[PDB]
């Protein structure tokens, strides 16, 4: 009945106002958390309080927390056009950040504050009559959002057992990248996590930085263009969870039809119609769309891998009939290979509500939206461009010595990368 | 991370650390009484990182004046912005080392030291999150080099959590005819490889060459060379004073920038290279402003980067300028020269681009270099020390004062140690 | 009222989402025209238009819903059931009472709690004499409403 959104560090911070903002304009919720008559959605059935919690009042506030290490990025949260909408308590701030360092994050700064956050999130668990679990939203290259996502991840899986986490991962870019040491952080955080992880959706910066200037045509795209896009691509994901949908309702349906080994947890989402302000789409159209490597949230080849898992979440103005005739042309006419053991089977959602754009977004409102979630062996591309990168620096054991000066052991960094060569060797061999 | 505690000392540290302030404290919008008579709001964002709120609208610098010659003392004072340092953060001696290190070092530098760390302690009280510590000073003296680097191994014992950042000018007999300078260098070097964290590289040999080969300054002053020291004091610490993402703190930096813990000399660079007062003329793009950052000629230490390869790379481009156009060529100058660039470190050219220019130009270009190529700068010192170490010269007036002949053996040592660090990472391939 | 008419035409038009976006429009303004078009909706092929009807009748509250909607809490579908209960709840008719009493076995946790909350907003005398008869001769969840029914009513 209700999930909890932890946001982590910088990206995950920022990307969660970003999403929160997409959320409430969705379900018909004011900055301040009213919902009046006029603002109010209006078909009425919502299962939007799996995200907020109603005060007495009339006010929906989320069952959201936010965490960083240093004050700046949060005080944005604090003075924000969302200053109303959050209590003081949800967003948690430290002095001295991670330096984009892993063992700062998880072990000497990260230790300081793990408590405080987790009796911050039994206030929000207390106030949840059947918890289905976490979505956890931070960058792979921070030393916030690698090591302390890690460390929280390692305590609640402790603190709740049965509790689903379900991550949104902010994979690194050498464009919008502020650190050499990003595959360090990145491998670290993946090893830690992997065991304790329901389910990852990666993020490439890369991928959004490409998109923005191919479909949004922005020239130098900055961390508020990239915001707006993932913003839309994660709302299309939590969907599901948010509304009266009857594909991945909870995040155990999730689970389920997505992920079949445990390790391999890591779906690849695409995101079709994502058109520029400055003409309209069929459901046959935006379905081949999601087929187009030139549209998916992570850099990979599908074409040169196969499929565990495929479902298909539309919105807006999507007629039943249309979806049929375009997902059997799929069928027929592509090259989609799947797994043996696993059935050829697209699973489809259609919810009527037409999709919701960020009011001075660079983004356009379109009749019909769709969002696929498959879970192919395609993203080991990802690992091996991070894992390469990592071999290059660690051969020489290049900045290695900041990691063991902060509260770290050497052998932590090849311990991961091991755990990395097992998980490529797995969707490898998975692949056949 | 928020707040910088700056120490300068001797005569080179406190001239070229008086002009530092005196270009900030402009840029800042501060006048001379250390009141804010600016405009931008981004101008006093991240102004608790040099400064302190004392009193009202009031400003601060957070900097400790350190000498033993006490001359020192009225220069700051009767200077331009003089009267906005604390006037119980002076510190000043009676005598002077002489260029003397073993003076600064061990005798009259050592009876002085506890009267700067208790200013030091006051400063580091009025600090809400303390990032670290920036010394200004000269290696080829004696105050400077021999009593600032006590002070960095003082601080560096009492804060050792904390950044232990310096700005070291490095001695040049085209500069300075003091023939005890290398081993006053020698003995420094050594302190720096230990107890910095960041050391940015500024040689004398380098800023006179550029004043005379490139300005044209026919005879210039220690006031053309600062000119040339203030303005990329300026630039490489824009990050620091700026609201912005990379190396935005002094940790952030030196994660970035140090691979290894000894290899942490850096060569600067900046551009354009205006003569001092020599009327603002012809407008640079992009691209000239990207060419002057790799060019040897620009940099403000006496090596050539073509003679080594980048470990890591900190460009900074301050102006209105395209975010396209610097993007564009910051790629091909590292494609184009691929070969200068290590290529075991994955993306180690890390670009920064801050909207507020500096004064009197419209666009500038910062560089900061981690290159291995570097280790022409301690060889230099080194065939300089070895000729006078050799036949043990004026060697008495070091251990008259309490010094040992194996602590210039150590040091000798240490600084070839470095110098055959460099060349093994230069040679170090990817395979 | 110029365009009630309108609205009242899509719900019966071929496609899908334009029928779920005509009944959410309905439900929005609510007026006594789009009563029997919506009743006709609550029987619709597709649950996305029956649970959206529902919403709208309960909203409106006319009385000649609650007969077409105690039959919807026999609906195949548990979104329709919960919004069906729900509006029943709203319109709070006596009639209701023992089809919602019936709806505290259903399969779905949702349409247990929407029919227990659905009683509880009716609350009249019948709804008691049923809560005191079931608070004795009631099994589980179906007892548990009944009982907290009784103590939250003194
Ligand atoms: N898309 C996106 N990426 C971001 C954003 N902010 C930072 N990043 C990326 O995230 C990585 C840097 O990690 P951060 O999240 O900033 O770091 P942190 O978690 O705050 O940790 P510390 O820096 O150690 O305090 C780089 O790849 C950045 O480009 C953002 O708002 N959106
Ligand atoms: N660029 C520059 N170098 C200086 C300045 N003053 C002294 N030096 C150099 O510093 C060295 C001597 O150090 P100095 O500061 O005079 O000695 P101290 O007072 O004992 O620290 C020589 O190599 C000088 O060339 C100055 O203002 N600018
Ligand atoms: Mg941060």
């Amino acid at each position: 009945r209700e999930c909890i959104s932890i946001h982590v560090g910088q990206a995950g911070v920022q990307i969660g106002n970003a999403c929160w903002e997409l959320y409430c304009l969705e379900h018909g919720i004011q900055p301040d958390g009213q919902m009046p008559s006029d603002k109010t959605i209006g078909g009425g059935d919502d299962s939007f309080n799996t995200f907020f919690s109603e005060t007495g009042a009339g006010k929906h506030v989320p069952r959201a927390v936010f965490v960083d290490l240093e004050p700046t990025v949060i005080d944005e949260v604090r003075t924000g056009t969302y200053r109303q909408l959050f209590h003081p308590e949800q967003l948690i701030t430290g002095k001295e950040d991670a330096a984009n360092n892993y063992a700062r994050g998880h072990y000497t700064i990260g230790k300081e504050i793990i408590d405080l956050v987790l009796d911050r999130i039994r206030k929000l668990a207390d106030q949840c009559t059947g918890l289905q679990g976490f979505l956890v939203f931070h960058s792979f290259g921070g030393g916030t959002g690698s090591g302390f996502t890690s460390l929280l991840m390692e305590r609640l899986s402790v603190d709740y057992g049965k509790k689903s986490k379900l991550e949104f991962s902010i994979y690194p870019a050498p464009q919008v990248s502020t650190a050499v040491v990003e595959p360090y952080n990145s491998i670290l955080t993946t090893h830690t996590t992997l065991e304790h992880s329901d389910c990852a959706f990666m993020v490439d910066n890369e991928a959004i930085y490409d998109i923005c200037r191919r479909n949004l045509d922005i020239e130098r795209p900055t961390y508020t263009n990239l915001n707006r896009l993932i913003s839309q691509i994660v709302s299309s994901i939590t969907a599901s969870l948010r509304f009266d949908g009857a594909l991945n309702v909870d995040l155990t349906e999730f689970q389920t039809n997505l992920v079949p080994y445990p390790r391999i947890h890591f779906p690849l989402a695409t995101y079709a119609p994502v058109i520029s302000a400055e003409e309209q789409l069929s459901v046959a159209e935006i379905t081949n769309a999601c087929f187009e490597p030139a549209n998916q949230m992570v850099k990979c080849d599908p074409r040169h891998g196969k499929y565990m898992a495929c479902c298909l979440l539309y919105r807006g103005d999507v007629v039943p009939k249309d979806v049929n005739a375009a997902i059997a042309t799929i069928k027929t006419k592509r090259s989609i290979q799947f797994v043996d053991w696993c059935p050829t089977g697209f699973k489809v959602g259609i919810n009527y509500q037409p999709p919701t754009v960020v009011p001075g977004g660079d983004l356009a409102k379109v009749q019909r939206a769709v969002c696929m979630l498959s879970n192919t062996t395609a993203i080991a591309e990802a690992w091996a461009r991070l894992d390469h990168k990592f071999d290059l620096m660690y051969a020489k054991r290049a900045f290695v010595h900041w990691y063991v000066g902060e509260g770290m052991e050497e052998g932590e960094f090849s311990e991961a990368r091991e755990d990395m060569a097992a998980l490529e060797k797995d969707y490898e061999e998975v692949g056949v | 991370m928020r707040e910088i505690v700056h120490i300068q000392a001797g005569q080179c540290g406190n001239q070229i650390g008086a002009k530092f302030w005196e270009v900030i404290s402009d840029e800042h919008g501060i006048d001379p009484t250390g009141s804010y008579h600016g405009d931008s709001d981004l101008q006093l964002e991240r102004i608790n990182v040099y400064y302190n709120e004392a009193t009202g609208n009031k400003y601060v610098p957070r900097a400790i004046l350190v000498d033993l010659e006490p001359g020192t003392m009225d220069s700051v004072r009767s200077g331009p912005f003089g009267q906005i340092f604390r006037p119980d953060n002076f510190v000043f001696g009676q005598s002077g080392a002489g260029n003397n290190w073993a003076k600064g070092h061990y005798t009259e530098g050592a009876e002085l030291v506890d009267s700067v760390l208790d200013v030091v302690r006051k400063e580091s009280e009025s600090c809400d999150c303390l990032q670290g510590f920036q010394l200004t000073h000269s290696l080829g003296g004696g105050t400077g080099s021999g009593m600032g680097t006590l002070l960095i191994s003082k601080i560096r014992e009492e804060y050792p959590d904390r950044i232990m950042n310096t700005f070291s000018v490095m001695p040049s007999p085209k500069v300075s005819d003091t023939v005890v300078e290398p081993y006053n260098a020698t003995l420094s070097v050594h302190q720096l490889v230990e107890n910095t964290d960041e050391t940015y590289c500024i040689d004398n040999e380098a800023l006179y060459d550029i004043c005379f080969r490139t300005l044209k300054l026919t005879t210039p002053t220690y006031g053309d060379l600062n000119h040339l020291v203030s303005a990329t004091m300026s630039g490489v610490t824009t990050c620091l004073r700026f609201p912005g993402q990379l190396n935005a703190d002094l940790r952030k930096l030196a994660v970035n920038m140090v691979p290894f813990p000894r290899l942490h000399f850096f060569m600067p660079g900046f551009a354009p290279l205006t003569s001092r007062g020599s009327q603002q003329y012809r407008a640079l793009t992009v691209p000239e402003l990207t060419q002057q950052m790799f060019d040897s000629k620009n940099m403000m230490a006496a090596c050539d980067p073509r003679h080594g390869r980048y470990l890591t790379v900190a460009a900074i481009f301050r102006g209105r300028m395209s975010m396209k156009e610097v993007d564009e060529q910051m790629l091909n100058v590292q494609n184009k020269n691929s070969s200068y660039f290590v290529e075991w470190i994955p993306n180690n050219v890390k670009t920064a681009v801050c909207d507020i220019p500096p004064r009197g130009l419209k666009m500038s270009a910062t560089f900061i270099g981690n290159s291995t190529a570097i280790q022409e700068l301690f060889k230099r010192i080194s065939e300089q020390f070895t000729a006078m170490f050799r036949r043990k010269a004026f060697l008495h007036w070091y251990t008259g004062e309490g010094m040992d002949e194996m602590e210039f053996t150590e040091a000798e040592s240490n600084m070839n140690d470095l110098v055959s660090e460099y060349q093994q990472y230069q040679d170090a391939t990817a395979d | 009222p110029e365009k009630v008419e309108m609205y009242i035409k899509n719900l019966q038009d071929d496609s899908p989402p334009v029928r779920f976006n005509a009944a959410v429009a309905l439900g929005k303004i609510g007026d006594e025209r789009a009563v029997e078009p919506l009743i006709k909706a609550l029987k619709d092929e597709d649950w996305q238009v029956r649970k959206t009807a529902a919403y709208a009748l309960g909203k409106i509250g006319d009385e000649r819903a609650v007969e077409p909607l105690i039959k919807a809490l026999k609906d195949e579908d548990r979104y329709v059931r919960s919004r069906a209960a729900l509006a029943l709840g709203k319109i709070g008719d006596e009639r209701a009472v023992e089809p919602l009493i019936k709806a505290l076995k259903d399969e779905d946790e949702y349409v247990r709690l929407s029919a227990a909350s659905a009683l509880g907003k009716i609350g009249g005398e019948r709804v008691r004499a049923a809560m005191e008869k079931l608070a004795e001769t009631g099994t589980g969840f179906a007892r548990k409403v009944a009982v907290n029914y009784l103590e939250t009513h003194k």
